[PDB]
């Protein structure tokens, strides 16, 4: 499928906008992001924050004012004349009902498909907390694609003047097995359709890798194979300095 | 050394090669050095032939890991 890239510019800002804007008791920041879809690989080059205030008692009531769509077009418009609007963006990871009746709002202004974007302000997960929905036909679903970084020097050197494998992996596979424990628990609660059409197909696609073991060690020696020439050759630049630094010796003396 | 060159020999054609004294005496000598796992190999009385049961082939398995 498609790609999503975002260069840092766009995630410090969406991260930036909660505290400057002081947001409290539980509401959300909206903002909208600029970039081009058109490609296989969405890059969103730009971000902006709007004013958004919902009811938590009432989903029925929502209000988005225009004035801030028009307004920054005509000043992207004046500046970076590449910049169109692909969608907007959410202050937190958990999604709400809303989600359709906003996308109903910039369907007009968007010439593409409104893409979702998903960040979280807490950073209460492992690795990436940014998430990115596409909503396609199902009423509407919304699908996922992974979130990468933007590589240029225009974003992530600013990053590094700011700042200055498999364990963490580990630790991400927690966090998924973590959310389908609560997820059956919960279920049973509420009873006594898609997550358990591919729960069934994970079990059956780790008791079956053991059929493979026999097969699976013809390639694991090989490694050693390849350790075991590693650590030869590694031999001949220790004693080499042994041999290099023996000659230092004999200088210092006739010295 | 007789083991190594054939899996298949006969019982009393290893106390012809090496001259022992009868089928009794080669029969507790064969068995012995397995406990150790030295011959690796297996004695069919009723074959009437001790069969080797080393088939190599440990590129499968983890010994030389």
């Amino acid at each position: 499928h498609e790609k999503v890239t975002i260069a840092p510019l766009v995630l410090l800002s969406a991260l930036d906008h909660y505290e400057r804007t002081q947001t409290k008791e539980n509401k959300r920041c909206v903002g909208v992001i600029l970039g081009d879809a058109n490609s296989s690989t969405i890059r969103v080059t730009n971000s902006f924050a709007l004013p958004f205030e919902e009811d938590e008692k009432n989903s029925d009531v929502w209000f988005l004012d225009h004035n801030y769509i028009e307004n920054m077009n005509e000043m992207c418009k004046k500046i970076n004349a590449k910049e169109k609007l692909i969608g907007w963006y959410h202050s937190g990871p958990k999604l709400r009902a809303s989600d359709l009746k906003i996308n109903e709002l910039f369907k007009k202004y968007t010439q593409n498909n409104p893409l979702l974007l998903i960040v979280d302000v807490k950073q209460q997960g492992v690795g990436l907390p940014t998430d990115a929905y596409v909503a396609i036909e199902q009423e509407k679903t919304f699908l996922h694609l992974p979130c990468t970084i933007e590589a240029e020097e225009a974003e992530e050197i600013g990053v590094e003047h700011l700042l200055r494998i498999r364990l963490t992996n580990q630790l991400k596979s927690l966090k998924g097995l973590q959310s389908k424990l609560k997820d059956v628990v919960e279920y049973l609660d509420k009873v006594i359709h898609t997550i358990l059409g591919k729960l069934q197909d994970v079990f059956n696609l780790n008791n079956l890798q053991k059929a493979l073991t026999v097969k699976t060690n013809d390639e694991l020696m090989v490694i050693y194979i390849s350790n075991l020439v590693r650590s030869i050759i590694a031999f001949d630049d220790l004693i080499e300095n042994k041999i290099q630094n023996k000659k230092i010796q004999e200088q210092r003396v006739k010295d | 050394i007789i083991s190594l060159t054939y899996k298949k020999i006969s019982l009393r054609d290893i106390c012809l090669k090496l001259n022992l004294d009868s089928e009794q005496t080669v029969e507790y000598m064969v068995s012995r050095a397995i406990r150790d796992g030295v011959i690796e190999a297996k004695i069919n009385h009723e074959d009437g032939f001790i069969e080797t049961t080393e088939l190599l082939n440990i590129y499968d398995s983890e010994d030389p890991q």
